[PDB]
């Protein structure tokens, strides 16, 4: 039976007929029927696996749909994260454009929770195909700009508070960033009030000359970044620099040399950019 | 700040320099000296701001050695500015 439906879908996928559609109509009354949320997750898993990578389709996709809704329609934490983990491990062509395909508020929640514990993992593991994993769960967050700023602040919280793993997930979090194009810059710059940096000092106390550099990297993004309120974080930064206003000397130290370091990067970026070519816009 | 310990802002720092610079002889010490610490890369392509005619932008980069054209170029150039 769903060795069969799913046959059916990849079928219906691959080449538009209509032979598929009452099959996807008792499916899907079957499937209500059961009301098995695992039942569902793992249907929808075998669409995807091999029957989302040969063709795009419409009712196949649609019926995929139905079943994961009624998947997340209970709690189910167990089956979503089985089915989020069956999507990390099966990557393969539109693994976001299925697990993305949920477009629910909590499920969205939980993707984006499973995608920022895997790219901690992928950060703390420097391994190639888990920053890769980590990326594409990024990016399948980005597409569905439905509100990712509590995620961002649950990171950023999480991250100051440790000092050994906070360095890492500093890391991860820039890295995210210089691809996500830092869209809640303003957030971003307002959290860190007075505790949040001393809390960060320490925690990049225990980092070493890759923090170092992960800290220069980090310093060209937001340089090449804050759109929206930049002159709000031109004060901070300056506040805390030049007026001494930072609650660690470290802390003034580190922001005298990023802002150095900003002004060398857009004097690069300004003047050596290249005649010929246009501008990069800034 | 002089003595940065970074090779790359060092750089960036003596081309600001070099932009801001008039005077043929210091323009030529502190390309030379870029040319020197660096690779063989040419360095005429750090202001884009700097503009020579196509008319005569084949012969003064038809110059084998990076480092006479390099100078050549960024001096007529600065000087047509100037003019």
């Amino acid at each position: 039976m769903d060795i069969y439906v799913q046959c059916l879908s990849a079928l219906i996928g691959s080449c538009p007929d209509a032979c598929v559609d009452a099959l996807l109509d008792t499916s899907v009354q079957h499937s209500p029927h059961f009301d098995w949320v695992v039942a569902h997750i793992g249907s929808s898993f075998p669409g995807t696996i091999i029957s989302r990578v040969l063709s795009c389709g419409l009712k196949d996709f649609c019926v995929h749909g139905g079943a994961g809704g009624g998947a997340g329609s209970s709690g189910g934490s167990s089956s979503q994260t089985p089915s989020t983990d069956p999507f990390p491990g099966s990557p393969a062509i539109p693994a976001e454009k299925r697990v993305p395909k949920i477009a629910s508020v909590v499920g969205i929640l939980g993707h984006l929770a499973s995608r920022h514990g895997d790219s901690i993992r992928r950060e703390l593991l420097r391994m190639f195909h888990d920053s890769l994993a980590g990326g594409s769960g990024g990016r399948s967050g980005d597409p569905s700009l439905q509100a990712t700023v509590p995620f961002l602040l649950q990171l950023a919280v999480m991250s100051p508070a440790l000092l050994g793993t906070v360095s890492g997930e500093l890391v991860d979090c820039l890295k995210p960033p210089a691809v996500l194009s830092q869209l809640q810059q303003h957030l971003q710059g307002f959290p860190r009030e007075e505790l949040d940096n001393m809390l960060n000092l320490a925690v990049h106390l225990v980092s070493q000359a890759s923090g170092a550099g992960a800290y220069r990297l980090l310093q060209f993004l937001v340089d090449t970044a804050m759109p929206a309120s930049v002159i709000t974080t031109q004060g901070l930064a300056v506040p805390d620099t030049v007026r001494e206003a930072c609650d660690r000397l470290i802390q003034l130290l580190l922001l005298h040399l990023q802002k150095l370091v900003h002004h060398r990067g857009g004097s690069p970026g300004e003047g050596v950019l290249g005649p010929p070519p246009p501008p990069r816009l800034v | 700040y002089d003595i940065p310990a970074s090779a790359s802002v060092n750089i960036g720092q003596l081309e600001h320099q070099l932009i801001l610079s008039v005077d043929p002889w210091r323009i030529r010490q502190i390309l030379i000296e870029l040319h020197g610490m660096t690779s063989e890369r040419q360095f005429w392509t750090v202001s884009n701001k700097w503009e020579v005619p196509s008319v005569y932008s084949g012969v003064i980069l038809g110059i084998k050695d990076n480092l006479t054209r390099d100078l050549v170029y960024i001096l007529m150039a600065k000087g047509l500015h100037c003019s």
